[PDB]
């Protein structure tokens, strides 16, 4: 098979562990135990075998981010689009991950997770309220996703594969 | 005597090195303390880490550095394998112990394990501490301890190339 390596970020609680376990097995699960640390996890789609950095979100874990991000395919960053709260934090957690020189050119998938909720963003107000279009110096992509209700799911793939 | 007991044992001084690491480091006077090579504490921390990393080895000589490379990423494994004075497969499994307690990162490891029975099989025997479900997991809660220790270990120590006998 094919070898890639992407690394998924994002805040605690923004369904990067239950991305990994939906895109896996298929199965999602409402009680989740946060990421400790690192997870890391093969998965193979079609014939690309992805290897996962899924990184811990809470706020001790974040300095760990650019050294999982450094080398791979591409960078993930999840987003809970239904916490508001936590938006303007996501913000600026992301600009400060893409400051980091040695992450340079690595291209970007924002993921705005939970659509399936009431008050879900949706990728334009996300792409807006995270200020995405001021990142002119690699490629950067955003889409909306459910994880539980499956939206957008397959699309993310196919991204990811493209960059493999 | 009886291998559970053995393997008990091998926990009980991890906890207990853990726990004087700990205190040595809570009352370190410098401005950045952090623990070095040369701390007794580190090298008692190490020395019974590496036991329950190496009990139950099928091949002993490889080390534990041939499982680990599956749960490692790229830029880690590298930086390992240029190491200019660790030559051994051996050695090179003490200097990713150094390195993981460097990256306060040895709970997720052993997370990897607990998760890969499989792999774990292929380079351990069935008696092997990590292949105990109760003493893994008790394992996986002391090293919890030293999550907010800070580690300033040098990888490129050349005494890790020296095997048991
Ligand atoms: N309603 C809804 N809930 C979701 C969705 N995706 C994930 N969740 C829930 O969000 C919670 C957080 O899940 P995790 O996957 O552990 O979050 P994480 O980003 O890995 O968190 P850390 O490991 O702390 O960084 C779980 O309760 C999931 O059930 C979704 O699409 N819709
Ligand atoms: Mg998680």
């Amino acid at each position: 098979k094919e070898e890639m390596e992407l690394t998924l970020v994002g805040l605690q609680y923004s369904g990067k562990t239950t991305f990994v376990n939906v895109i896996a097995s298929g199965q999602f699960s409402e009680d989740m135990i946060p990421t400790v640390g690192f997870n890391m996890r093969k998965v193979t789609k079609g014939n690309v075998t992805i290897k996962i950095w899924d990184i811990g979100g809470l706020p001790r874990f974040r300095s760990m981010w650019e050294r999982y991000c450094r080398g791979v395919n591409a960078i993930v960053y999840m987003i809970d689009a239904a916490d508001r709260e936590k938006i303007e934090a996501s913000r600026n957690e992301l600009h400060n991950l893409l400051d980091k020189p040695q992450l340079q050119g690595i291209p970007v998938l924002v993921l705005g997770n939970k659509r399936d909720l009431p008050n879900a963003l949706d990728e334009k107000q996300l792409i807006e309220k995270m200020n995405l279009s001021a990142i002119q110096d690699r490629e950067i992509c955003c889409y909306s996703i459910s994880c539980k209700e499956k939206d957008n799911i397959d699309i993310t793939l196919q991204w990811l594969i493209q960059h493999s | 005597m009886e291998p559970g007991e053995v393997k008990d044992r091998i926990l009980e001084n991890i906890s207990l090195s853990v726990k004087k690491l700990q205190s040595y480091f809570a009352a370190c006077e410098d401005e950045i303390p952090a623990i070095r090579n040369h701390d007794k504490v580190l090298q008692r921390l190490c020395e019974h880490l590496d036991h329950a990393l190496l009990y139950g080895l099928q091949d002993l000589s490889s080390g534990y550095w041939v499982l680990v490379v599956h749960f490692t990423r790229r830029e880690a494994i590298k930086q390992i394998e240029v190491l200019q004075h660790v030559a051994t497969n051996l050695g090179r499994s003490r200097a990713w112990l150094y390195l993981a307690l460097n990256e306060n990162s040895l709970e997720s490891y052993l997370r990897l394990f607990q998760e890969n029975l499989g792999l774990l099989h292929k380079y351990y025997v069935k008696n092997a501490l990590v292949c105990s479900h109760d003493h893994l997991t008790l394992f996986l809660t002391l090293v919890s301890g030293l999550e907010f220790i800070r580690f300033e270990l040098d990888l490129d120590a050349p005494y890790l190339d020296l095997a048991p006998y």
